[PDB]
């Protein structure tokens, strides 16, 4: 017997993947009882089908794939099991934005007493985001969590530069950034993959 | 399935380089037929349908330029009539070795036009130019007065105010022995605003704050902005791309991240018109003036 | 005005800079044969103007030939296109919007127009 719990929820990357996540009352097989409908709020589109993924026990996830998106798009939600409609709803991706966290965060040392910090924007230059991205570099030391820092970057270059004066030699830091797209409201990303280095 | 061609194609010339077609209905074409006229330049190249027996166009008289006009009963794929008339325009007698060349243009802080040259390959060491410019707003073509020189340039600057637009720009001599030299400035381009005054500088826990005046002709969102900050005693130039600066009238915010209070950092702003607003983004302002911090 | 505005922008100025084959071809000049019309069924005409031309050319191998390049130069075409129209449709918020089908005019000289015209709504609000 096949009941929702907590109300589906989606977030965009305003790319092509725009995941969907809820649970059911009781342990699912996601991937075989229930399958996820969606289709765009336009003329001569389609629907479109996606076999759910687990997510806990209960808990089912589906990938949303969508060639392309825009501001403008609404689309429809309707989740099945088989024949019989559980619920159905709808999504404006441009609404709800979770950015594709970014990578390839690497640490270099420069002289002039200068820290370089490079990575890259997960987007490519023709996607709506690319541009409006603003990442949020934090550096910790490891046996001392009191000494956090996040530097906030709004310029486009993807790469900060602190001072090594800021930095205590001989001691172990590590750096992971996340970005955000102030325009588009959205949330923050995931944080990127950790590095380690010492002075 | 084909009717006949057009009527005594002429083509006249208004403003400085307003190309006019004119031309009449066929003789005898069906009566049945709601009557339609194609036409475009050599090359098929640029093309257009209307009912009205004439088209206009805006393009520099450098060149020649051919317009061919034909017939037709609908606005489809019809059986097309197939019997093209033309006529061409050249351009104005002088020879092309004595045109000048590097026209160029700029619209400085929307205030006044910029325009200078160099004379051409084959020209008079005597001759004197004019230039000429016209658009919409104006009575009639006006005639450049504030002229200037400077190296071997030539060049005029005109007063060119704000409130498609384009400016009709032509160079040649008071002589009328050279070629005439021809120039559509885009206007929505070739922009180039004046630097931007910073405000102050605020320091708050390592965080630098910039804020800025921007040049009085424009708007905050209509421009992008490049902050460079020198440091002396890190030798670290530097130089951030800025699109989105806004703050938490008139003025501009942008941080600066890691950076530090016993550091002299010296900081300068320009500014460029963004293609949000504007056709091209190219001619950056010039640096504002420099404000440093504190050492 | 929201991001929307921005994004048609955006694709303008990315259609603009690329001069095409399938440039050549005509569609309606909404624009240039301006009436009492307002903003709302300006985007929308332009929405279905653009909707006409991809929902033919999609599929027009008179556009698609010579090389892999200008085969996918055109597949971005159709790219933009829809994305500019899905974008101006839901900017205008209308059921349809009869088309009047006047004059012709090159999709380049009609994409040129709507550029400028967006630019200036951009600019003006707040
Ligand atoms: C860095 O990671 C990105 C994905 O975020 C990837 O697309 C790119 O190829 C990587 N860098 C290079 C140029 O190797
Ligand atoms: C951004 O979105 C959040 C959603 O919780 C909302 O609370 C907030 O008001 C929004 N910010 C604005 C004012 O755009």
């Amino acid at each position: 017997p096949f009941k929702v719990l907590q109300e589906p929820t989606c977030v965009s990357d305003y790319m092509s993947i725009s995941t969907c996540e809820w649970k059911m009352n009781g342990p699912t097989q996601c991937s075989t009882e229930l399958r996820l409908l969606y289709q765009l709020v336009f003329l001569l589109s389609e629907a479109h089908t996606c076999i759910p993924e687990n997510n806990g026990g209960a808990g089912c996830v589906c990938h949303l794939l969508m060639d392309d998106v825009v501001s403008a798009d609404q689309y429809t939600l309707d989740l099945w099991a088989g024949q019989q409609l559980l619920w159905k709803g709808s999504f404006k991706p441009s609404e709800h934005v979770k950015p594709r966290a970014p990578g390839n965060l690497t640490v270099h040392t420069q002289v002039s007493d200068t820290l370089l910090l490079t990575w890259s924007n997960p987007y490519p230059p023709d996607n709506y985001l690319y541009n409006h991205l603003t990442y949020a570099v934090n550096i910790w030391s490891e046996n001392d969590p009191a000494d956090f820092r996040i530097y906030q970057v709004t310029y486009l270059e993807p790469s900060l530069r602190i001072a090594a004066s800021t930095l205590k030699s001989g001691i172990s830091y590590r750096a992971r950034v996340r970005a955000w797209a102030q325009c588009y409201n959205t949330t923050w990303s995931e944080w990127s993959p950790s590095t380690k280095w010492h002075n | 399935e084909t009717q006949p061609p057009v009527t005594n194609l002429s083509v006249s010339v208004e403003n400085l380089c307003t190309v006019i077609w004119t031309w009449n209905p066929p003789e005898g074409a069906s009566s049945n037929c709601s009557l339609w006229y194609f036409s475009h330049f050599g090359d098929k190249q640029d093309k257009k349908i209307a009912p009205e027996t004439r088209r206009s166009i805006e393009v520099p008289l450098n060149e020649r330029i051919c317009l061919q006009v034909g017939s037709q009963c609908s606005t489809n794929e019809s059986e097309k009539p197939s019997i093209l008339v033309e006529k061409c325009i050249s351009p104005p007698e002088g020879d092309p070795e004595s045109a000048v060349t590097e026209l160029q243009c700029i619209w400085h802080n929307l205030s006044y036009m910029k325009c200078s040259w160099l004379p051409g390959r084959n020209t008079s060491p005597d001759t004197n130019y004019t230039l000429y410019y016209w658009h919409r707003s104006l009575e009639k073509i006006h005639q450049c007065e504030n002229i200037f020189r400077e190296g071997q340039y030539f060049g005029c600057s005109f007063d060119l105010t704000k409130v498609q637009h384009s400016v009709q720009i032509m160079v040649k001599d008071n002589a009328g022995k050279i070629k005439p030299s021809f120039n559509i400035v885009p206007l929505t381009s070739r922009v180039k605003p004046d630097p931007p005054h910073i405000k102050n500088l605020s320091f708050h826990n390592d965080d630098l704050y910039v804020q800025w005046e921007n040049p009085q002709n424009f708007i905050s969102r209509c421009l992008f902005y490049e902050v460079e900050v020198n440091n002396s005693q890190t030798e670290t130039h530097n130089v951030f791309y800025v699109q989105e600066a806004k703050c938490e009238e008139n003025t501009s915010c942008f941080m600066v991240p890691g950076v530090l209070p016993d550091t002299l950092n010296t900081v300068r702003i320009r500014v460029k018109t963004n293609k949000l607003c504007y056709e091209d983004d190219k001619l950056w302002s010039n640096w504002s003036q420099e404000m440093s911090i504190g050492k | 005005c929201d991001i929307t505005l921005q994004e048609i922008i955006k694709t303008l100025n990315s259609l603009t800079e690329q001069k095409t084959l399938c440039t050549e071809l005509t569609v309606t000049d909404i624009f240039a044969a301006s009436k009492n019309t307002t903003e709302k069924e300006t985007f929308c005409r332009a929405a279905t103007v653009l909707r006409q031309f991809y929902s033919h050319h999609e599929k027009d191998t008179r556009c698609l030939g010579a090389t892999a390049q200008q085969f996918h130069r055109h597949k971005q075409l159709i790219r933009f296109l829809k994305r500019l129209d899905r974008n101006l449709w839901g900017l205008a918020g209308l059921n349809s919007c009869p088309v009047k089908e006047a004059n012709q005019s090159t999709l380049e000289n009609f994409l040129e127009r709507l550029k400028t015209i967006m630019r200036e709504k951009y600019s003006k609000c707040s």
